[PDB]
RNA sequence: GCGGUAGUAGCAUGCUAGGGAGCAG
RNA sequence: UGACUGCUCCCUAGCAUGCUACUACCG
């Protein structure tokens, strides 16, 4: 329902973090599996949705790699 | 009879490693051998563990009836669904569950 | 692989494998191309060759297509069907084919040297697409030939304005420097950074650009990209437009110049224009004017 | 079928042996006819069926070519793909927070480090013109990822560390706008 | 088929009897006409399923020899890199501190684990955290083995160079922390 | 009237090899 | 970077057997 829709998230959210090189950085990548671990496991869509924004964030911290309004005016959240 | 865990069979159609299940059409006959393991399921008290195989005879169903019509679409070629019909009916399955051993 | 046969304007798969850029060529080009043109060779998802150990008759001519491969002839598994055969070429989209009335522009262009008169005024005379083409099999010409000449190299370091160079022995060298010689250079096995050089004058007298600190055994020789392929035309129909809608216009006017206020008009209800202007015929000050 | 070279056999000896029965003749001259339809039948249920067997293996052939050029395109489109999905993903799960931390960093608001979920938990974002600042954040309170976070320090550009009651549509036009707010959680 | 030796008999029989057929054949020569390319035909089909047997059994040698040439070809690549890699590890054994033990020896023969922690110039380290790295690494030189070694390089996990004054009891939290130190033996 | 012999085409079974895929410890 | 075993489904190539029609000689 809601809590299969957050675990399939996640694992195209550390698919397109493990695509940009993040990998290089073993101080991150270290955190960023261990919060797709953690969602993996969650038992609650109120404490999976919190390590759902964290996660997220590394994403939107990593600037020019991906063009966000691009990939938000494909036909997609406005 | 033996029958598996259901999560391992769904999640085993969810879960994999690209070009392999992340387009069905390429790979029809990993969920052939899906379903053989998943058959046994038919059988349980259960009718949320019924489902697993009925769920996986009708995808079998619509990754042919896609490959047969994408290729007719792109390229004007017809192709015969003579010998493909028995992967979506229970009996190609339910022969591996049965004494006198064929191939 | 799923290309376009722009010669048709056909999507195909095939392309012609001996041949300059190998374009997509559709089941009724790489038809005539092959046998008039000797391109014995065609390219697909996979090669069109044998396959069956040390084979060396590599030709789509009458290869088979059996037991999911291109077998031969001459050792014959036949039970199967010619690749050429019925006026086309086997391959994806051998349904949907449109054909060519044009049957020498191979024939005529992918044996030259891409430099007669008759194949660039039969060029002008082409569509937009096909000469875009035309231009780009141009430019791979260019670089194709490109790694066909000489390298330069210095293995004895001397005192400066005052060094020797070898090109090279026995073959067809003349070259306006015009795009100047940045090789990079070598030491023992690997690459060392080593700068732009010019070379004008020419012991020989070496002039100097730039400072540099020449090493033994240092190389020169170029190395250029391929052009990548364009998806939009040349040039636009002509269509005036509604009105001068959309757009910012000043109150404020230039007066030194007696021809500004109409051409501006001009440009605000014309598209397209084309001029033939010999230097200083408002490159230099008329930008600026647009601009304000 | 039909248009097969070998078909003007099995219609005149299938005509002939045919009305031979009408007019009729000795038992003979049917034998020597039967004895050229079945010398000339087996050349045609010979070439329509190595036909037969072609076709279909045509049909093959020219399908694992079509899978061998999609499974090419699936595999060299995976970055365009996969952020597709993402963001595909991203809008039907309609949640608050990730909708708010999505909407912030398309205008311009991004952070700088992970979003931490414990209680002092320090965060630096980059607000980058005065209405996201106005929007966000007002007095020592500011409003991110459906959390209320402190305002501990603002920053310019190098270091200019700006007070909170300087910064108003007005000494705004100022400074270096791009800020760099530190805040910690709350609670 | 033009140069199988039973293609002479075929020929003749054929023209004989198929040539010969407006001509006036009597019931007498018709035989003639009909069993002189029969048993022809049945020795030349029987002449050309042999052929047919002799070209696969050949083409099953020029293909099953293609392989033992490309075994041996390979064969003589790869007793090529081995005889290449045991020359090369050879090269590095510093035959005045190795032939030192070797000589010590009751009869020659020594522990294989006692060669690299007496014969050898370089030490790694591999630290996981700062408590490990004060007990073990302390200052520019430290003792291990019975010897003594001095610091050279201290690259982390990512591989970038660490100094020996980032290393703090409070900057440690900003390393990569598997560090591993490179040291080179004293006197 | 029938039987045997040697080729040819067509349909299933078993076995021996190669290729791709699924599950289990 | 990708271990050792066992089972099993699908596709292609080759070998032998099993009821038929076609040939042709032979009875
Ligand atoms: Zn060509
Ligand atoms: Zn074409
Ligand atoms: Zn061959």
């Amino acid at each position: 329902s809601k809590m299969s829709d957050v675990k399939c998230t996640s694992v195209v959210l550390l698919s397109v973090l493990q695509q940009l090189r993040v990998e290089s950085s073993s101080k991150l990548w270290a955190q960023c599996v261990q919060l797709h671990n953690d969602i993996l496991l969650a038992k609650d869509t109120t404490e999976a949705f919190e390590k759902m924004v964290s996660l997220l964030s590394v994403l939107l911290s990593m600037q020019g790699a991906v063009d966000i309004n691009k990939l938000c005016e494909e036909m997609l959240d406005n | 009879l033996p029958y598996p865990d259901p999560s391992r069979i769904l999640g085993a159609g969810c879960f994999v490693d690209d070009i392999v299940k992340t387009d069905g059409t390429l790979m029809i006959e990993r969920f052939v051998s899906l379903a053989i393991d998943a058959y046994p399921l038919t059988k349980h008290p259960n009718q949320e563990y019924a489902d697993v195989f009925h769920l996986y005879l009708q995808y079998i169903r619509k990754l042919h009836d896609e490959l047969t019509g994408h290729m007719l679409d792109m390229y004007s070629v017809m192709l015969t669904n003579d010998n493909t019909s028995r992967y979506w009916e229970p009996e190609f399955y339910e022969a591996m569950y049965t004494p006198h051993t064929v191939l | 692989a799923v290309g376009a046969c722009v010669l048709c304007n056909s999507q195909t798969s095939l392309r012609c494998g001996a041949c300059i850029r190998r374009p997509f060529l559709c089941c009724k080009c790489c038809y005539d191309h092959v046998i008039s043109t000797s391109h014995k060779l065609v390219l697909s998802v996979n090669p069109y060759v044998c396959n069956a150990p040390g084979c060396d008759v590599t030709d789509v001519t009458q290869l088979y297509l059996g037991g999911m491969s291109y077998y031969c002839k001459s050792h014959k598994p036949p039970i199967s069907f010619p690749l050429c055969a019925n006026g086309q070429v086997f391959g994806l989209y051998k349904n949907t084919c449109v054909g060519s009335d044009n049957v020498t522009d191979f024939n005529a262009i992918a044996t030259c040297d891409w430099t007669n008169a008759g194949d660039y005024i039969l060029a002008n005379t082409c569509t937009e697409r096909l000469k875009l083409f035309a231009a780009e099999t141009l430019k791979a010409t260019e670089e194709t030939f490109k790694l066909s000449y000489g390298i330069a190299t210095v293995r004895e370091v001397l005192s400066d304005r005052e060094l020797h160079l070898s090109w090279e022995v026995g073959k067809p060298p003349p070259l306006n420097r015009n795009y100047v010689f940045t090789g990079y250079r070598v030491t023992k096995n690997s690459k060392v950074q080593i700068g732009e050089y010019t070379f004008e004058k020419g012991a020989v007298v070496y002039r100097g650009t730039t400072t540099y600190k020449l090493n033994v055994g240092d190389y020169f020789v170029l190395t250029s990209h391929t052009v990548m392929p364009l998806s939009a035309p040349t040039l636009v129909p002509q269509e005036h437009y509604v009105r001068i809608t959309g757009l910012y216009p000043t109150l404020n006017i230039s007066d030194e110049f007696s021809s500004n206020v109409a051409n501006y008009q001009k440009v605000g209800m014309q598209k397209y224009s084309t001029l033939q202007g010999p230097p200083g015929t408002g490159k230099s000050h008329f930008a600026i004017g647009l601009a304000l | 079928f039909s248009s097969l070279p070998s078909y003007a056999a099995f219609a005149t000896a299938q005509e002939a042996y045919e009305q031979a029965v009408a007019n009729g003749d000795s038992e003979v001259v049917l034998k020597k006819l039967k004895k050229s339809l079945n010398v000339a039948k087996s050349e045609f249920d010979r070439d329509a069926a190595m036909q037969r067997k072609l076709e279909k293996m045509a049909d093959q052939a020219m399908t694992q070519m079509y899978k061998q050029a999609r499974s090419e395109d699936k595999r060299a489109k995976v970055t365009s793909a996969m952020q597709t999905m993402l963001f595909t993903m991203l809008r039907k799960l309609d949640n608050d927070a990730l909708n708010n931390i999505i909407n912030n960093a398309r205008d311009g608001c991004v952070p700088l480090n992970i979003i931490p979920l414990t209680t002092a938990a320090k965060l630096m974002v980059v607000i980058p013109d005065y209405n996201t600042y106005k929007n966000t954040c007002d007095g020592t309170t500011f409003t991110y990822a459906s959390a209320l976070w402190e305002i501990q320090q603002v920053v310019d550009a190098d270091s200019k560390i700006v007070q909170l009651s300087e910064i108003s549509m007005d000494n705004s036009p100022n400074l270096a706008w791009p800020l760099i707010v530190t805040a910690l959680r709350a609670n």
